[PDB]
């Protein structure tokens, strides 16, 4: 909707960062003596009402150097606010796409892809699908913003969150559905048991020959206190360019951002846990050609059941 | 004390139009979400790879006002229920295209017309409209008390008007109207924007109304009476029938361009606001009921329960 | 050149006058703002270029549609529910608002003059046609005949009581203001667009929703000729002795019709929709049509 | 299944005909004078466990004439029998392909494509769309096997069946969901209310610009009885090749063949008819790119509810 856009745009050092990671890519692939010879192009992928192809005309003018742009956008709504921008103040150096970027045949290659497909777990939005499907018509030396980003996970204890979910349940499905899908959460009142690790990573432009998204992550947290899990908090970190980064892992968190909350990963029964055991748990990225989901299973100190086989409770739509 | 709105189908200025509509003391304003007259095709080329902006910007008004002050309106060239399958299917992805645009600017209302007997894809495209996503957004559903062909002028040679008494006929709007929320299984989104005309039908068409979700009133300029002042007055007739529609607390539409020119437009407004102050006040039951309208409560049980 | 600067996209109509001036009207249907505007050239061939033009002006609200009122006036159609009327100054060069009455409740959609020149009637998208009076400025009748928006209206050529109208409601209503009740019905698909026959009196052609040209005479049996894809936007006729007819439809072609409604020449010159076509009074064999595409192209038809 | 392809396999009706419609579109498309120059390129949509290329063989050799058979087929578990029979018995005169049509790159188009993917509603396992997808290694003048096919409707009251669909209710889905998805069955104790009527139609090789399987039918019922409408019947008939046809439309049933029971579309309340009146019904094709549905609505002599709008209760995927 346009108030999930704007709420989005209510948030000045993202994109002072893209604004920033882009400022030093030009710099970096445009030298001093080809300023005026070398019009980069730029492809916003999903450039929603534009704030990002805004900063990109930021990051050009501080830097000095020419660019074209793109602005692919598959939100029909929203390309009707990107074209009467473009009409009124961008004009033809910004050229609006209405289309998916798996789909758009590019009548040209880019030398930088911009993107903001990244929600609260990183690839829970499906950034690694969309960049895939997009990097046919990148250039051979060309680059993705963000280049990188990883998800983080850890275990927390709160009979509060855990009875919050229970509360959840809704006519005419499973009576456990509610546990077997992630929320996004101000978590408040909570206990963290252990201290975040990273648990999916992704590398754009990629260039591992069968591209595959599924995934298989086994975490163990060395818990010191005796507690209750009841689920686990999920962050992420991205790379941007180099030294530009945007995240929301407690311990590396960019201050100041408030554009995404943490995730949640519920588990249907309460698991003990006593000082000195190792909470171990297992994430899968799963995937066929419809649908991308993440299954989940605590392996110690005791099991839990494998949460949302075959995504029966969660998916994210391809 | 009224809830009051305008009715337009031409706003070439939306910060303009507003302005003049909050004015004259109207809580908010009935518009097209894209120019009524832009036909737009979705099959046939070269008239689907239209280039440009399809419509206004989003960016023209704040979310609050979107939210609170707009109402959206189905262009008239949109035709569902065409005989022509081309019309039919470009009205289709049209009111798909409208509809959605409607909630992404998270319009409170929107307005489709119900003009005709059939309905059927009509009432098929919103259904799936409604069980696409989430919204709160309610369909106001344009129904006339009496249909066009009705009211028309007796001055067709070859063709003169139904001078006879037919019962179930006088009835057919609200037929359409079952219909269509039938097909759509009673949607508590889907309500009546009832349009009142010029001469009103017989009692048992109006009583025909009672226990429908009514939200509107679309009130016509034309079918204001003036006054020896000199200002817009109505009937006794429809004099009885606001006080009805008072109950209801429904929300009063004016529609229609100024036929009293001397006058200002508040005139209208304000004639609805005289007959507001000017109704018999509320007894110590209506008093103290004003809250529990139509509010479901499981009946007590003191024997079983302790009070 | 004393006129805005830029005309709309959505060029509407396209008329010659006498000498060949082409007026021309512009809606904005997308974006901010949702104007029209009028504009003149004397050079045809200089349109749509704003730079290149003897008069232009920026009206109100957007133009659904428009006619020539002799040498000097513009009867407009408004979209606010208003008639306008602008009349050329002496050196024609700005174009000042003669009247602008808003008494239609809708989109006014069609407009026509009648023969005597100080009257003209328009049609709605509400339901109501009105008669007007040019010289006294006011409404002598209003008429609620049919049943929807009326979709064209359309004078007779020869005779100043008498006119067309069709209407959503599949009526075509063949009028005379001197009856008491003035419409009649001339016995599938929608009429859409309206156009009398210029040398008889009796005969008229109508386009219809499904592409389908018609030829109807005022006695009865009628021919007809399935020359678009969809729905027929307008139809006029050539200046000629024996007249061609010009089609003009939303499938964005343009086909010239003989007297049997046999296709002679094929346009397919438009990107967008067709609004409106003019034949040059000055070289018959000229005909000149606009559309959305913001295009001024003029058309050599074989004669 | 295999035991699912065995019945399928146990009619042998249905592949005489089959035979039959290919042995004389090969008569046609080759003359006597080129018996032995022109090998045809026939393309077997769905081979299944090959009744068609053994078909596709009898119809060549009571015929004649030379062929070049394909054999495409995506479940991978058919394929296991395709390739054995190829190895034993065919040879290198069928290429077993293991692929779906719309993806599979043809390395040449063919004079004949042969498919069998009909349903008892025709066009409910969405042969439109998969012939559509493969329509493009088709010559110019190529063949379908079926090159038409038809689906009927015919209103019933059966209090039984009824009562039937009533009873398949389950835990955690829509009370009403069983109302709204066909079924296969065969119609016993039933009245049918009014003869059948024909409701969408395809035709193979489709060239019609920008091809849509979306579908609005209105149709009326004229009822002589006074009954209860409690449902739907469907039938349907293809064209094969030309007057070689199949049909389970009950005046024009194939003697023999019971490859196919008829399909009952329920409607959620039972609807009064009186002698005289007309059941009118309204039928729906939908889809997306993910799923193909139908819907249906009762609009004469009552309304009845939309029935499964958005395929919220029953989809075919794609
Ligand atoms: N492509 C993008 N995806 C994403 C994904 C996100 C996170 N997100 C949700 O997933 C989500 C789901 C919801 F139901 C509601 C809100 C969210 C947010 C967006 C904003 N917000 C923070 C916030 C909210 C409210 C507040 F008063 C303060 C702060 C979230 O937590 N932000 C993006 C920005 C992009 F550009
Ligand atoms: N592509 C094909 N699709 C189809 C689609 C069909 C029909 N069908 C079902 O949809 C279906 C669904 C079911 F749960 C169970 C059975 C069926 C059948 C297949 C067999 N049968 C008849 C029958 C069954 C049992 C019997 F003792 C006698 C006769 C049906 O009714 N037959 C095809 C053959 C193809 F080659
Ligand atoms: C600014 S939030 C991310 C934006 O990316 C857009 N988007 C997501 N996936 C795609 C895609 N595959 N192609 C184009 N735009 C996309 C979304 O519609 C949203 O506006
Ligand atoms: C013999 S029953 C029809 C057969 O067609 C196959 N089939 C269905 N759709 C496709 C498709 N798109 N591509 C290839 N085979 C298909 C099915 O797997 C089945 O074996």
């Amino acid at each position: 909707e346009s108030q999930t856009y704007e709420v989005f745009e209510k948030d000045p050092i993202k994109y002072s960062q893209y604004q920033q990671a882009i400022y030093k890519c030009l710099l970096d692939r445009v030298p001093e003596e080809e300023k005026d010879t070398n019009v980069q192009v730029l492809m916003v992928l999903g450039a929603g009402r534009g704030p990002l192809v805004n900063a990109s005309l930021r990051a050009a003018k501080q830097a000095d150097r020419r660019i074209k742009l793109y602005a692919v956008e598959k939100n029909p709504n929203a390309v009707v606010t990107l074209e009467n921008w473009q009409f009124e103040e961008w004009g033809s150096q910004v050229t609006v796409v209405s289309s998916d970027m798996r789909e758009w045949v590019a009548p040209e290659k880019a030398d930088i892809i911009v993107s903001e497909l990244l929600g609260s777990f990183a690839d829970n939005e499906l950034s690694p699908e969309c960049l895939d499907g997009a990097q046919h018509f990148l250039k051979d030396d060309g680059v993705s913003i963000p280049g990188e980003y990883t998800s983080f996970l850890a275990p927390i204890s709160s009979s509060k969150l855990y009875n919050e979910v229970r509360a959840c349940r809704e006519k005419d499905r499973d009576p456990e559905a509610q546990f077997e899908m992630p929320y996004v959460v101000r978590l408040h009142n909570f206990h963290q048991l252990s201290a975040p690790q990273p648990c999916f990573t992704f590398s754009h432009p990629n260039r591992d020959p069968m591209i595959d998204n599924n995934r298989y992550c086994t975490l163990e947290f060395p818990v010191e206190v005796n507690t209750v899990l009841h689920g686990f908090a999920g962050y992420f970190e991205t790379v941007l360019y180099q030294d530009i980064t945007l995240s929301i892992r407690p311990e590396t968190h960019s201050p100041g951002m408030f554009s995404w909350f943490p995730i949640l990963f519920p588990i249907k029964q309460p698991i003990t846990v006593r000082e000195g055991q190792t909470i171990c748990v297992r994430f899968w990225r799963c995937s066929n050609s419809k649908k991308v989901w993440y299954e989940w299973a605590v392996t110690a100190p005791v099991c839990s059941a494998i949460h949302n086989p075959t995504g029966r409770s969660y998916t994210i739509g391809l | 004390r009224v809830s009051s709105g305008r009715d337009l189908n031409c706003v070439p200025e939306i910060a303009d139009t507003l302005g003049a509509v909050a004015k004259q003391g109207f809580d908010f304003l009935c518009m097209p979400v894209f120019h009524p007259r832009f036909k737009r095709e979705f099959i046939q080329e070269p008239a689907k790879n239209r280039p440009g902006p399809q419509t206004r910007s989003d960016l023209l008004l704040s979310g609050r006002d979107w939210n609170t002050l707009i109402v959206g309106k189905l262009s008239p060239w949109i035709r569902p229920d065409s005989k022509v399958e081309k019309i039919r299917r470009n009205s289709e992805a049209a009111m798909l295209q409208e509809l959605n645009f409607g909630a992404y600017l998270g319009l409170p209302a929107f307005l489709l017309p119900l003009n005709q007997e059939d309905n059927t894809n009509l009432a098929r495209v919103l259904t799936n409209h409604i069980h696409t996503g989430h919204h709160s957004s309610m369909f106001w559903m344009r129904v006339p008390l009496v249909a066009p062909e009705d009211l028309r002028d007796d001055i067709i040679e070859n063709a003169p008007t139904t001078h006879t008494e037919e019962y179930s006929g006088e009835e057919k709007t609200w037929m359409w109207w079952h219909n269509f929320r039938t097909l759509c299984d009673y949607s508590k989104r889907i309500a009546v924007a009832l349009e009142i005309g010029a001469d009103l039908p017989s009692n048992h068409v109006i009583d025909r109304w009672l226990g429908e979700p009514i939200k509107a009133a679309i009130l016509p300029t034309s079918i204001f009476l003036t006054n020896k002042k000199g200002f817009p007055v109505l009937s006794k007739m429809h004099q009885r029938l606001i006080f009805r529609l008072l109950k209801l607390e429904v929300q009063f539409i004016i529609t229609g361009t100024n036929h009293h020119s001397e006058k200002e437009f508040c005139s209208y407004l304000q004639y609805l606001e005289y007959l507001s102050q000017n109704r018999p006040p509320p007894n110590a039951y209506e008093l103290f009921a004003k809250g529990y309208e139509d509010y479901l409560q499981s009946p007590l049980q003191p024997l079983m329960d302790n009070l | 050149p004393n006129a805005p600067a830029c005309m709309e996209r959505q060029l509407e109509a396209a008329r010659y006058r006498s000498d060949g001036a082409l007026l021309l009207g512009a809606s904005s249907l997308s974006g901010r703002c949702w104007a029209g505007s009028l504009w003149l050239f004397k050079d045809p061939c200089a349109a749509p270029n704003e730079g290149f033009c003897s008069a232009g002006v920026q009206t109100e609200a957007g133009v659904a549609d428009l006619t020539w009122v002799g040498e000097r006036g513009i009867l407009v159609a408004s979209d606010s529910g208003a008639v306008e009327l602008w009349e050329l100054d002496e050196n024609e060069t700005l174009i000042v608002s003669k009247f602008c009455k808003y008494e239609h409740d809708d989109i006014v959609s069609t407009v026509s003059v009648l023969s005597s020149g100080t009257q003209a009637v328009s049609g709605s998208k509400d339901i109501c046609i009105k008669v007007w009076d040019l010289a006294q400025q006011v409404v002598l009748s209003s008429y609620r005949a049919h049943a929807a928006q009326v979709t064209c209206v359309a004078a007779s050529p020869h005779k100043d009581s008498v006119f067309l109208s069709c209407s959503e409601d599949n009526r075509i209503l063949l009028w005379d203001t001197r009856c008491p009740k003035p419409a009649s019905q001339i016995g599938g698909y929608l009429p859409t667009s309206l156009a009398w026959h210029p040398q008889q009196s009796e005969v008229f052609v109508f386009g219809d929703e499904n592409g389908t040209v018609s030829l109807v005479d005022t006695k009865s049996c009628v021919l007809s000729s399935a020359v678009h894809s969809q729905c027929v936007t307008g139809l006029v006729f050539s200046p000629h002795s024996v007249p061609f007819l010009a089609s003009l439809s939303e499938d964005c072609s343009l086909a010239v019709l003989d007297s049997s409604l046999s296709e002679l020449f094929r346009s397919q010159a438009h990107r967008d929709f067709v609004r409106d076509a003019t034949w040059s009074p000055l070289n018959h064999s000229l005909l000149t049509t606009v559309g959305w595409d913001h295009q001024v192209v003029h058309h050599v038809v074989p004669t």
